[PDB]
Order: structure tokens, then C-alpha cells, then sequence
């Protein structure tokens, strides 16, 4: 989610560290708008188109 | 010293070794150019014999591509690989002496 820059074509972002939103140094933890770097699609089975 | 955690493999194994450890004037020169386009890491390679012993021989030659890889990874650093270990004669161990 929301990598701080843009990507170079055909590359893999293999990261775990939490992307600093709201200027928060986080130890993989939360805080003042310190959201998790990854995101999983909530594809409920047989959802809308 | 670490786990595999890898996905890519490209190896060709015609096996022979002719190291011929010598202290003579250099007659073998390899050259490798490393770069990347669109992620397609290209590695150009060439080898030639020379005559000089100490400095770099100044002439002209050409290089050609030898391998390409779809690495798809950001690259910032590189370090070379050296291999040297002595017999029992050297008391300084592998990491210690050579």
C-alpha cells in the first residue's frame, strides 16, 4: 500500500516494514495514522461485479 | 551463511578447473559489464590475452553480450568474490592467513 515513491517497471516490492503515514516512526506498530503496509483484497465469495 | 529464500535459477555446468596458481606476468584478462534496462539485467562479457605484468594494458577491443536475466529487483550495491586458502603450512587460518 502507498509506497512512498513510484515503481521501476517490472519489479517486485518484497517488504514488510510499515509505511510511515502521518510522519510516524513505527516498529511495525500503529500510532497516529500508521497504517499497515500490506492490504488483502476482501473478495467475499460471489460478490458484486 | 543464510537461507535460500530464492526463486530464480540459471546454471550451466560444464565442469573443469585449470587454476594453475602462478606468480608470472599476466596473460589473461576478463571483462564484464553489468547494467539493466526495463529490469532486463544485461551482462556483457569478453576475455583476451595480454603481455604486461603490473599495469593495465592500453589498446582497443570490443565487448559483446553474454547473458540476460529478468531479475525484477532494485539494485544499489555490489561486491566481488575472492577465494584463497593455503595448505597446513600457513598457521594463519583461512579467515586469518593466506
Amino acid at each position: 500500500l502507498f509506497r512512498k515513491s513510484n515503481l521501476k517497471p517490472f519489479e517486485r516490492d518484497i517488504s514488510t516494514e510499515i509505511y510511515q503515514a502521518g510522519s510516524t516512526p513505527c516498529n511495525g506498530v500503529e500510532g497516529f495514522n500508521c497504517y499497515f503496509p500490506l492490504q488483502s483484497y476482501g473478495f467475499q465469495p460471489t460478490n458484486g461485479v | 551463511s543464510s537461507a535460500n529464500n530464492c526463486t530464480f535459477e540459471y546454471v550451466s555446468q560444464p565442469f573443469l578447473m585449470d587454476l594453475e596458481g602462478k606468480q608470472g606476468n599476466f596473460k589473461n584478462l576478463r571483462e564484464f559489464v553489468f547494467k539493466n534496462i526495463d529490469g532486463y539485467f544485461k551482462i556483457y562479457s569478453k576475455h583476451t590475452p595480454i603481455n604486461l605484468v603490473r599495469d593495465l594494458p592500453q589498446g582497443f577491443s570490443a565487448l559483446e553480450p553474454l547473458v540476460d536475466l529478468p531479475i525484477g529487483i532494485n539494485i544499489t550495491r555490489f561486491q566481488t568474490l575472492l577465494a584463497l586458502h593455503r595448505s597446513y603450512l600457513t598457521p594463519g587460518d583461512s579467515s586469518s592467513g593466506w
